[PDB]
């Protein structure tokens, strides 16, 4: 929020590139409450060399946190968990692991399909009706069924 | 700068033990050295040549064993089965990429 | 060294046991090292396979169970006195005298290596795995096992010995000045100011050749001849002084001939009730305005270099390549290893052998832009 | 300028200041290592420290700075990285940290101090990289020491 | 224009921490929250209750969803969908063929 303006003549000028006579004092922080529960950024002032550098390390940091949640698929977890599994049987556990890994392979690419498909309008609205569909046919036959119990 | 305290020297029977070590000051943290050891009067006797590979002398394979611990900074020379041959001053040795430090040797006898 | 090739095979640790590998997992084949299109004039290399620069490079690794790479690299090496040791242009130090081998005068330098992991071949043969040529004549090769890689290096007889010291620096203008028990030497030419005792060092009893003397005496020589022969006077014969971070300080003290006319006008008064190295500080009239007039050029020197040190200390951090190519005259590569700076040679190109490429698009992702020209 | 060691902070176009406070060197102990066990794609950029204002007294955590400066935060991290040196100021020498880790402690007078503004005689090599495997195989980030303005 | 545009990313990244870390769960117990506020003393002692069953709510469904993301957990709700809906119709055709004799 804006306060005033004051004249250039009201702040100390540093007198030239060497100087003395200064007066100065130890200057104590008083940290506003809310930096310790909302976690409010304090102000640091306009950026050093070094604070621009510290800030750049830490956006690649970022990038790297947010890089590696989206490419750590859980299918690879799996699949690394499995590779482990069938290495400590020998050979015995190779040739079964070989055909396995197979088949665990055409369940994730079924799976990524129905997704894939699940992402589409038209696909997102078929499965609805059948499920619709599914459940009053169910709940018709149901009230048939509980019809004829009686009489 | 490093300094590095000696310690275990002395004297023995043949067919006898002894546990050389060496401390050293915070300044130089041992499990880091390129190269640390022992060397008789000089002739290498055992050294540790990177931070997990060993070296010995061909008359002490077998009877000596050189360990690092790191918590203490410290090294020892485990040594078994002494010969009168091995008798000696023993001076150990440490260093970092070019900067180097030598302990005050201590003698062994058999 | 006899035909430029190697095994297809390695010895492996892993799970705390060896193994052999086998390049595509064929049988042991002869392959041949062939020569690394990035390398430089000087620092050559060769290789049995270039599949780490090419793209997907994981799926090549993948296509095959394992894979086996023999490199050989051509570097350069320094060691320095007493040389018991030598770093490689790789960054890497070797805890061994490159002056070691089986020779008489040899096998009494350092070593940290056991006899197992050095050998020292004799009339050796070189062979140039660019040029399939043997060398015209034998030499003795050094060849030591780290447990990373192997090294190897030409044996020759340790140097003849030289003079400890070398000539760091001319000064045409350094003051000195008594305080604390020490002196302070000082000058605009060296923005360190060298501290030591009032002793000075007995450099004759050591500089038994002559190899410093001569040198100290010639410079003081040539610049009092070219700068001050007309306007001063030489007090007396070169001090050697031992300043604190290791140098050797020789010091020849001056009296202007304005300055000196004082000290022959009071000795005559004094003759009335020549040789300045009596006289120098004896007469505190003539010497108190000399403190301050000296003391004040002192000053104004020590903050010329903290402000222009302060610039120049900025700057190297923002591009330490141009700071350091004025500095030592010539282009070179610099890093800044955290508060301390790394440096290089870079390698020349003429000007014809480079070709620039017609556009900084980039056709994978559209998005894209290099930001600084592509060039062959 | 002032002739004394004090922070400063721009608060926009005017200098804010005040006066650091002195520690003695041999109340300052440097941590082994670097890494950053809770998190491990990331490395502290500048040692650890913990250190006594007085000889007695209670012990504090901090991170080392630059020109011998202790900052109170730990907050100074970066990507971890491989073949990693460097070499940070520690009270008239340097610390030696090699792959995130501690190893030694130089004095000023071990390394060669180039000349005021010119300087001529020094040595030099054709430096060759030798990166590690990893930065194939894993595709891990190779350390290229502090960041140039460009 | 460098800091410009650093201030700028970390802006950026605090939206973004925002958006993956706004749940939705949060917002509904916020929204009950200001509800027992109003209610006083009285509502506390129910809150406190209610605060438990939609905690057991949401502990069910980010359950399923942790299943759901399984490959075995997909392919078995598929499953258990597709042979629900053959059983529906199969049983619907039964009755239909029935109802007219
Ligand atoms: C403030 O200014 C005065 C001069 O006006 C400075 O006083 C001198 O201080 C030095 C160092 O103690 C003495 O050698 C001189 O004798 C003093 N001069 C006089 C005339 O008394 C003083 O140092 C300055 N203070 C600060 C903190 O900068
Ligand atoms: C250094 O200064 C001296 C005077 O202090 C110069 O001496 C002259 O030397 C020549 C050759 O011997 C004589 O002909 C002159 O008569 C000398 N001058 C006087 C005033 O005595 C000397 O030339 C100077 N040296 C250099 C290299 O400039
Ligand atoms: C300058 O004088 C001091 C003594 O006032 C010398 O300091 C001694 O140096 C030796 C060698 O390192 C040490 O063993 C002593 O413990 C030191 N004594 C003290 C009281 O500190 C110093 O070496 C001298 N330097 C020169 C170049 O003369
Ligand atoms: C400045 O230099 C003079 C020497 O030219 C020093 O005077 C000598 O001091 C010692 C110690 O008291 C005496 O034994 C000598 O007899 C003095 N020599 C002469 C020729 O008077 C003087 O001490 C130095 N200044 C300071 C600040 O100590
Ligand atoms: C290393 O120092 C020597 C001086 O000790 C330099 O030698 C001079 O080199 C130039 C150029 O070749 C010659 O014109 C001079 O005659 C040499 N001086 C002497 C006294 O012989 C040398 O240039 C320096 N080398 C480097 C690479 O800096």
């Amino acid at each position: 929020a804006y306060s005033h303006q004051l004249s250039r003549a009201d702040i100390t000028t540093v007198s030239t590139f060497i100087d003395l006579n200064i007066t100065m004092l130890e200057d104590h922080e008083f940290v506003p409450l809310e930096v310790y529960t909302r976690h409010e950024i304090k102000d640091s002032g306009l950026l050093d060399y070094t604070e621009v550098q510290r800030r750049v390390q830490l956006h690649d940091l970022r990038f790297a946190d947010i890089d590696t949640v989206i490419h750590a698929d859980a299918n690879a977890a799996m699949f690394a968990g499995l590779g482990a599994f069938f290495e400590g049987m020998g050979d015995l556990g190779r040739a079964v692991g070989k055909v396995v890994m197979g088949i665990v392979g055409g369940v994730v690419s079924a799976v990524s399909g129905v997704s894939s498909f699940m992402s589409n309008p038209f696909g997102a609205l078929a499965v609805g009706l059948l499920v619709l569909a599914g459940l009053a046919a169910a709940f018709f036959a149901f009230r048939y069924v509980m019809r004829l119990q009686s009489n | 700068q490093v300094q590095l305290v000696e310690s275990g020297g002395g004297s023995v029977q043949p067919g006898g033990s002894l546990r050389l070590s060496c401390a050293a000051s915070a300044s130089g943290r041992l499990s880091m050295s390129g190269a640390l050891g022992w060397y008789r009067q000089r002739e290498l006797v055992a050294t540790i040549t990177d931070r997990s590979s060993t070296n010995y002398a061909d008359s002490v394979k077998g009877r000596f064993t050189i360990s690092i611990d790191d918590a203490e900074n410290t090294m020892y020379l485990q040594m078994n089965s002494l010969k009168p041959e091995d008798t000696g001053v023993y001076y150990c040795n440490a260093r970092w990429r070019g900067m180097n430090v030598w302990g005050k040797g201590t003698r062994v006898t058999v | 060294n006899a035909k430029g090739v190697c095994r297809s095979t390695a010895k492996y640790v892993r799970n705390n046991l060896e193994t052999t590998a086998f390049h595509r997992d064929d049988h042991e084949t002869d392959m041949e090292l062939k020569p690394a299109n990035a390398a430089t004039r000087t620092s050559r290399g060769w290789h049995t396979t270039d599949l780490k620069y090419n793209p997907s490079r994981v799926e090549a690794f993948h296509r095959y169970g394992t894979t086996v790479n023999c490199i050989v690299e051509e570097v350069d090496a320094r060691s320095v006195y007493p040389y018991d040791e030598f770093v490689l242009a790789t960054g890497d130090f070797v805890y061994m005298s490159p002056f070691y081998g089986y020779r008489e005068g040899s096998h009494t330098e350092h070593t940290s290596y056991a006899a197992d992991r050095f050998k020292q071949v004799d009339g050796f043969y070189a062979r140039d795995l660019t040029t399939k040529a043997r060398a015209t004549a034998p030499t003795t090769r050094n060849l030591l096992t780290t447990p990373k890689f192997t090294v190897a290096w030409d044996w020759v007889p340790k140097r003849p010995s030289v003079c400890t010291m070398t000539k760091w620096q001319e000064v045409d203008e350094m003051l000195r000045s008594e305080y604390g028990g020490s002196f302070r030497f000082s000058s605009d030419a060296i923005c360190t100011t060298f501290t030591t005792n009032l002793t000075e060092y007995p450099l004759s009893r050591v500089d038994l050749g002559d190899c410093i003397g001569k040198d100290a005496r010639d410079a003081m020589d040539r610049i009092f001849a070219r700068r001050y022969n007309a306007t001063h006077i030489k007090v007396g014969q070169p001090q050697y002084y031992l300043a604190n971070g290791g140098f050797l300080i020789a010091y020849q003290p001056l009296l202007s001939n304005t300055l000196a006319e004082l000290y022959v006008r009071e000795h005559l008064r004094e003759q009335s009730r020549i040789e300045f190295a009596r006289l120098q500080f004896t007469y505190n009239h003539i010497q108190r305005p000399v403190n301050d007039m000296l003391g004040r050029v002192a000053i104004a020197w020590c903050e010329l270099c903290n402000h222009e040190l302060t610039l120049w200390n900025e700057a190297r951090k923002l591009n330490p390549n141009a700071i350091a190519s004025v500095t030592v005259g010539r282009r070179v590569s610099a890093r800044m290893l955290g508060d301390v700076m790394a440096v290089s040679t870079c390698v020349p190109v003429a000007a014809d052998n480079v070709i620039v490429q017609n556009s900084m698009r980039i056709s994978s992702r559209p998005g894209a832009c290099y930001s600084r020209p592509l060039v062959s | 300028t002032v002739g004394r060691r004090v922070s400063a902070r721009m608060l926009g176009d005017v200098m804010a200041v005040s006066t650091c406070v002195p520690v003695a060197a041999d109340n300052v102990i440097v941590q082994n290592s670097m890494r950053i066990s809770s998190r491990p794609g990331a490395c502290y950029s500048r040692p650890l420290v913990s250190f006594r204002y007085e000889d007695q007294g209670p012990l504090v955590e901090g991170q080392l700075g630059e020109n011998n400066e202790l900052r109170l935060t730990r907050d100074a991290i970066e990507p971890c990285t491989v073949g990693h040196r460097r070499y940070f100021t520690f009270g008239g020498g340097y610390v030696y940290f090699e792959e995130y880790a501690y190893s030694h402690q130089l004095s000023r007078a071990d390394i060669t101090t180039v000349s005021t503004f010119i300087d001529l005689n020094i040595t030099m090599l054709e430096d060759h990289e030798f990166v590690p495997l990893e930065v194939y195989t894993r595709h891990e980030i190779k350390d290229s020491g502090l960041l140039d303005y460009t």
